[PDB]
């Protein structure tokens, strides 16, 4: 269902990491613990925001017209 | 210099972590709000769709692009449409950009940031550009698609602050502490055992001398020297976003005087 | 639906001042100042500030309810001393402290080197 | 140049009117969607 | 917050925080009469009857139906049908009075019979209020 652009509780940007952090992962072969310290996601507020989003887009996308 | 010292601790482009010294707390706090609040700031705020095929529907997407960080240095050289005189906006109160993308590769095409195309005059002023901080510098993935999927629409971003809607605020967190060592006894710590031991003691011990038993309760003592963390999204440089506040409050605190005069008229 | 407009929060709607001044009957040379378009931002600094004009006898403010942008602000000052002028003065303060506040900011700043 | 209704699944522009079948031209997937509007609507961004 | 309330965050509920999306679908027929009496869908007007609503008829094409990217509301009618009987007896379905929001999908079909069916959905999107229960 998409990323959410910025971060519900503090407002900063978290629109672009969807894709390093989903590489960060698969290709360097990291835990999300830190995969997103590296993206620089510090406090919870914003981690929680990637760390739980579920790109259901994905699903979706993979319809028709 | 003269009044309410700063001290600048580390530094980046991205954050502005200082010491305010010397100050109130009032008006460390009325800055601190300031800068989350009421700085101006430019952000799409108008959204004409002519065709949408995505999975996201109309105002799904809509919304985002409000988010879409945008470039306001120079905002304040733009006017708020309210108060421009055109029959709704013009170059002279507004930036027009635009998506157009169509699902041509065979696999997830994907709307960025990037794609935004400004189309009003920018009159020669840093305004309106996708601020991108993205390693390969796409930002922000607006949106995808699959095979004729075909998503075009027009956006108008115009002037406003944080109070109007959280998409023109450019802080975005911000640090905010003052006697580490609870001197003041502002708190009374909680705990099952022992105050100190349970209870993390901050990065901000250091730069003030600790405690230390016998001394009495420093009654009279107030409150000066804050360590604070500007962070910033992009819209403005983080330290703007510091001098913007100070000015910002400072005309606040301003237009109450020029409104004592006016009402010194009669 | 029965929601407010996002920005009556700061713009004074048709008719409003954003400072309306009654000289409050309860006590003697003190008044009540009501702040139209305005919130703690602006009132606690401007009541710390009038808290140190020690001609001043008592100052504090208040939100009446959340709902409404607004807040009232009581200073009662010492004989021959105006109230308003009492506001005058704080005010001021505050924006020379901030002036200041401003230059150092930018004084270290410039001596910076970013990463 | 213009259309009205759609295929659901092999979506392909088509129409007609009255009395004129409701089916498609190749899928008979009698079922069939409007096409958006030629107005332009707008929205507000927050 | 007192007893069993919050307080929820402004700005986090403008960034996004709890929004959803809200679809309704309203459906309607063509009647068929045994001795070859059928009901239509169009965008009628007086002709001996005025039997008919009081919402904008307008956002209405001529199919009877309204274009997917129109913004409904009041009343206003998402789908024209007349009834035959001795002569344009209204038919038509007004939005639910109290919602309001945007046409999404319109579809039309045949139902076994041959008869026109068809269904109208609209869309709207809800941002957490004061009144909100979580
Ligand atoms: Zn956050
Ligand atoms: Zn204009
Ligand atoms: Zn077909």
């Amino acid at each position: 269902m998409i990323v959410p652009v910025r971060c519900f509780s503090c407002g900063k940007v978290v629109g672009d990491k969807w894709e390093s952090y989903l590489n960060l992962l698969q290709e360097d072969e990291l835990d999300e613990g830190t995969a997103l310290s590296r993206l620089g996601l510090k406090r919870y507020c914003c981690r929680r925001m990637i760390l739980t989003h579920v790109d259901l887009i994905e699903k979706f996308l993979r319809y028709n017209p | 210099e003269e009044g309410p010292q700063v001290k600048i601790r580390e530094a980046s482009k991205d954050n502005v972590d200082f010491i305010l010294s010397n100050v109130d707390l009032a008006m460390a706090n009325s800055l601190r709000r300031v800068m989350i609040a009421e700085i101006p700031t430019l952000a799409i705020d108008s959204v004409e769709v002519e065709t949408n095929t995505t999975v996201l529907a109309d105002e799904f997407i809509a919304h985002r692009l409000g988010l879409i960080p945008l470039q306001s240095m120079d905002i304040e050289q733009l006017e708020y449409s309210r108060d421009c005189f055109c029959e709704d906006h013009c170059d002279k109160c507004s930036v027009v950009l635009t998506l157009q993308a169509f699902g041509e590769s065979e696999s997830t095409t994907n709307v960025y940031s990037k794609d935004l195309v400004i189309v009003s005059n920018l009159m020669g002023r840093n305004i309106g550009h996708p601020i991108i901080q993205d390693k390969e510098g796409n930002g922000v993935l607006i949106c995808k698609l699959r095979k004729g999927q075909e998503l075009k629409l027009t956006c108008v971003a115009k002037k406003g602050i944080a109070k109007e809607h959280a998409k023109w605020g450019p802080a975005a967190a911000i640090e905010f502490e003052y006697d580490p060592w609870n001197k003041l006894k502002h708190t009374d710590y909680w705990y099952e055992q022992d105050s100190a031991k349970e209870w993390p003691q901050s990065k901000n011990c250091e730069y003030e001398d600790p405690p230390n038993e016998g001394d009495p309760f420093d009654y009279k003592a107030q409150a000066d020297t804050f360590y604070m963390n500007v962070e910033s999204v992009g819209s403005i440089p983080v330290d703007q976003v510091v001098v913007r506040g100070i000015d910002t409050l400072q005309k606040k605190v301003a237009s109450i005087l020029l409104a004592l005069t006016q009402m010194d008229q009669d | 639906m029965n929601a407010p407009d996002r920005f009556e929060l700061f713009l004074l709607g048709e008719g409003e001042s954003k400072l309306k001044i009654d000289p409050d009957t309860k006590a003697p040379n003190a008044v009540v100042i009501t702040f139209e378009k305005e919130d703690h931002t602006l009132g606690n600094l401007i009541r710390a500030e009038l808290l140190n004009d020690r001609k001043v006898l008592f100052a504090a403010y208040k939100v009446e309810h959340p709902f409404f942008a607004r807040f009232k602000l009581r200073i009662q000052t010492t004989e021959g001393y105006d109230p308003k002028d009492a506001l005058k003065n704080a005010c001021n303060s505050i924006i020379n402290k901030l002036g200041a506040l401003k230059t150092n900011f930018e004084t270290e700043w410039n001596l910076q080197t970013l990463a | 140049a213009t259309l009205k209704y759609i295929c659901a699944e092999c979506s392909s522009k088509l129409s007609l009117s009255r009395t004129d079948a409701v089916r498609c031209k190749d899928c008979g997937h009698r079922i069939l969607l409007k096409a958006r509007t030629k107005r332009l609507v707008q929205f507000e961004a927050r | 917050n007192q007893e069993d309330s919050m307080i929820m965050n402004q700005s986090s509920i403008d960034r996004g925080l709890f929004r959803s999306l809200f679809f309704r679908s309203y459906m309607d027929q063509e009647k068929k009469y045994g001795m070859s009496i059928t009901e239509t869908f169009e965008k009628p007007q007086r002709t001996n009857t005025l039997r008919m609503k009081h919402g904008t008829y307008d956002k209405l094409d001529d199919d009877g139906l309204i274009a997917p990217g129109v913004r409904v509301s009041g009343e206003d009618v998402i789908i024209g049908k007349t009834t035959p009987i001795s002569s344009k007896r209204d038919a038509s379905t007004p939005l639910r009075s109290t919602e309001n929001g945007i046409v999404d999908q319109v579809l039309v079909t045949t139902n076994q019979d041959g008869l026109k069916f068809v269904k109208v959905r609209v869309r709207t999107t809800k941002i957490p209020q004061i009144g909100d229960k979580f």
